[PDB]
């Protein structure tokens, strides 16, 4: 952060962090890969998020206890 | 040439420069460029600036005060060492290598010693010639030590006081003058039992009059 | 303190003794901080003398040599002990006066440590204003 005191207050500005780049085997999966029980829940969303696609099979195909630190 | 500002003028210049720097700092603090200065706290000052907080956490306050004191010392020590770095290069190469500006004239001093059998005096003369970068030679003969030293004016003034006062049979400068260029090489020793062998060596550089003056001074000393 | 009570209870004759309440603090801190921490420690002992004795030794590896009174601690160890004892001293003021410790300004914590307290039974003198 800037951590500088201009006049009466110390402003600390941390810049915009760069996002994590997608690898060769990681991409935003659409709603065309979801099953019929999960296609009805994604109403109005043709695609999914990056964090939703990176842990799609761990939460929909696996019945284990998921811990999403999003 | 250069001019010398007087003591009052030096005081005025220093005061104006200090006030300029102080105003620079004050306007930097006014506009928020630099943080406002913190009070300078020493151990005797600790109970006046940090008095109310030194009862709750006395040792934290002591540590903070001593850290400030060290940082003030850290800056000063670093500053002195930083400037000292200049000598690191500007020392035996730029604070001791002058050469007295011997370019247009080489002062030459010729001394005639009666007894120079001690090697310690010859070693000290060679060390003084090599340390002051003064060229010349020394010719030995039967009760005749002709030491010619050509160098700068400061080196000649040092060698005139070293040979006549700092070294002890008598030493007398027979010829003290200047020349156009240099005639003798580095400081070396040469023994000549005959006067002709010394006169032939002195005539190789065009300084045959130094041996004839030293022979005439010895003849005038042995006559009277 | 454990080194004074039993020492003077069993003293069969009156006498005059010398102690060094600053064990080795003067070798690392000035007498001002030494006296401030000594006042803080004595206030803590006067407050509890039960939890304070537990605070005075922060680790099982801290012992008091027979030469002096207080245990030998590192500088930051003494900082931590002092902040713990300050919390202890504020604890009884919070309890016996039913006031929050956070409500204590930095100006009145100093008065609490030193030992100055004020009371006012006659609030009717509000007539002055």
């Amino acid at each position: 952060s800037f951590r500088r005191q201009r006049k009466g207050y110390e402003e600390v500005h941390v810049p915009a962090l760069k996002p994590k780049p997608f690898g060769s085997e990681e991409q935003l999966l659409p709603v065309e890969k979801l099953p019929k029980y999960a296609q009805a829940g994604f109403e109005g969303f043709k695609t999914l998020n990056r964090i939703q696609s990176k842990l799609y099979r761990a939460a929909l195909e696996t019945d284990e206890n998921l811990l999403l630190c999003a | 040439l250069g001019v010398y500002l007087t003591k009052k003028e030096q005081k005025k210049l220093r005061r104006q420069t200090r006030r300029e720097a102080q105003k620079e700092l004050q306007e930097k603090v006014r506009l928020g460029l630099m943080p406002p200065p913190e009070p300078k706290v020493r151990i005797s000052n600790l109970m006046r600036v940090l008095g109310t907080e030194a009862v709750q956490d006395p040792t934290k306050v002591e540590a903070h005060v001593r850290a400030q004191m060290a940082k003030r010392q850290k800056a000063h020590e670093e500053a002195n060492a930083a400037r000292k770095l200049t000598a690191e290069q500007r020392k035996v190469k730029k604070i001791k290598k002058l050469k007295e500006d011997i370019s247009q004239g080489v002062h030459i001093s010729v001394y005639r010693v009666r007894n120079l059998s001690n090697p310690a005096k010859k070693f000290k003369i060679e060390a003084n010639a090599g340390q002051l970068y003064l060229t010349g030679v020394v010719v030995l003969h039967k009760d005749v030590n002709v030491v010619v030293v050509e160098g700068g004016p400061k080196a000649q003034k040092k060698f005139k006081r070293l040979m006549l006062h700092r070294i002890k049979n008598k030493c007398v400068l027979v010829w003290e003058g200047t020349a156009k260029d240099r005639s003798f090489g580095e400081m070396k020793f040469k023994q000549c039992p005959t006067e002709n062998m010394a006169r032939e060596h002195f005539k190789k550089h065009g300084a045959e009059h130094y041996w004839d003056l030293a022979l005439s001074e010895s003849v005038l000393e042995s006559t009277d | 303190v454990e080194k004074f009570g039993d020492l003077i209870l069993k003293a069969t004759e009156p006498q005059m003794v010398l102690f060094n309440l600053y064990d080795d603090w003067l070798k690392t801190i000035s007498s001002y901080t030494a006296f401030s921490r000594l006042i803080l420690i004595l206030r803590a002992l006067h407050v509890n003398n039960d939890r304070a004795k537990v605070i005075l030794k922060p680790d099982k590896t801290t012992i008091t040599e027979p030469h002096h009174i207080w245990p030998t601690l590192t500088d930051e160890e003494w900082i931590k002990v002092e902040v713990q004892l300050k919390d202890l001293i504020l604890a009884d003021y919070g309890k016996k006066n039913n006031v929050n410790v956070a409500s204590l300004t930095q100006s009145e914590i100093r008065d609490i440590i030193l030992g100055m307290e004020i009371s006012a039974p006659s609030q009717q003198r509000q007539q002055i204003a």
